[PDB]
């Protein structure tokens, strides 16, 4: 299915959190991740991170909003199908 | 199309790839000796009894999903 799972909030703030997922045994060259409002007007932010990382800070945020989370994998051009959450700070 | 490999050290460790049928081997081998910290040198990768070149493709080589490439260390000079 998915690649990562087990994508989860692993610790937060009322600004910021701190996610983590589980790449099981793949290669990953690197991991897009975007978040936005959920049911929000503007378009989603994004950043990428290395393959080899399995964890990721998202800050800026604003307290009691809720948030969906969705990380990408990749690995020399090809892209797994994502997995999301949604996480209120 | 792309199939996944299962790539296995002496070690026990083991990472699988997701690698396209026409794609040259080169990118997993290097993908898996920077993982291990080891240089490509001391590296043999084999599927089925032959040692997988760079410029192999699973294609060339008759690979399948689920397939294993076994890698041992290996020592040069002799």
């Amino acid at each position: 299915s998915s690649v990562p799972t087990k994508l989860e909030v692993v610790a937060a703030t009322p600004t910021s959190l701190l996610i983590s997922w589980d790449a099981g045994y793949w290669f990953i060259d690197y991991y897009r991740i975007t978040y936005g409002e959920t049911g929000g007007n503007s378009p989603v932010q994004e950043f990428t991170v290395p393959g080899y990382s399995s964890t990721a800070t998202i800050s800026g945020l604003s307290p009691g909003v809720d948030y969906t989370i969705t990380v990408y994998a990749y690995y020399d051009n090809y892209g797994w199908s994502p997995i999301s959450i949604n996480y209120r700070t | 199309e792309y199939i996944k490999l299962k790539v296995i050290g002496q070690d026990s460790s083991e990472i699988h790839f997701k690698v396209k049928m026409t794609t040259h081997l080169k990118k997993l081998k290097e993908s898996y000796a920077q993982r291990q910290g080891v240089p490509m040198n001391s590296l043999r990768f084999l599927f089925e009894g032959q040692r997988i070149a760079d410029n192999h493709t699973p294609k060339e080589l008759g690979m399948e999903e689920e397939d294993v490439i076994e890698v041992y260390q290996e020592q040069t000079g002799g």
